[PDB]
């Protein structure tokens, strides 16, 4: 599955990966800058903590950057 | 969030050699650049060496051929080999690291600094 990955926000082919994911979460700058954004790939949709939002999809290059 | 911790400084005679190491830990996701600067009494934090990912190392022409910067990215560390030390090289050396990260509003770079380690030559 080919997914967008950071910091390059470019498409990359992930062996053994089945899902693209966009993971957003606040750091110390969430109030000034915005919610940290991480683009990646995984074999299963990652389990996240409470304040961390995640969006998983199965298409190729389906985790672009908002 | 980001900790730079240094080590390797000390006292040496003219012509001796040292090896400083700076370890980065924490939210080093997107670590993008790392450098060693010096500061002696009365000086500013002056450039000694720097290495930006996917760029060639840059040195100050006062240390070319004598110092050597290197980055181990699996360990997330930067090291400075200081050969043929001379008295003018005496100062507190700091390691800075520039980390780059994406937010909903865009990609920002931030500079974090190290505790600083003494290097004396006499």
């Amino acid at each position: 599955i080919r997914c967008f990955i950071t910091p390059d926000i470019t498409s990359k082919d992930c062996p053994n990966g089945h899902v693209c994911y966009t993971k957003t979460w606040c750091d110390a700058f969430c109030s000034i800058r915005g919610k940290r954004v991480d683009l990646g790939c995984a074999a299963t949709c990652p389990t996240v903590k409470t304040g961390v939002d995640i969006q998983c999809c199965s298409t190729d290059n389906c985790n672009p950057f908002p | 969030q980001v900790q730079l911790q240094e080590s390797g400084g000390g006292l040496v005679q003219p012509g001796g050699s040292l090896r400083l190491s700076c370890a980065a830990s924490g939210d080093i996701g997107g670590l993008k650049q790392m450098g060693w600067y010096r500061q002696a009494p009365g000086h500013q934090r002056e450039l000694v060496a720097v290495k930006r990912n996917e760029n060639e190392a840059n040195y100050t022409e006062s240390v070319k051929g004598r110092f050597t910067i290197s980055r181990d990215n699996a360990r997330k560390m930067v090291y400075l080999q200081m050969n043929s030390l001379k008295p003018e090289d005496t100062a507190v050396y700091y390691c800075n690291a520039v980390v780059g990260n994406w937010y909903t509003s865009g990609y920002y770079e931030d500079t974090y600094w190290g505790q600083g380690t003494q290097v004396t030559v006499s």
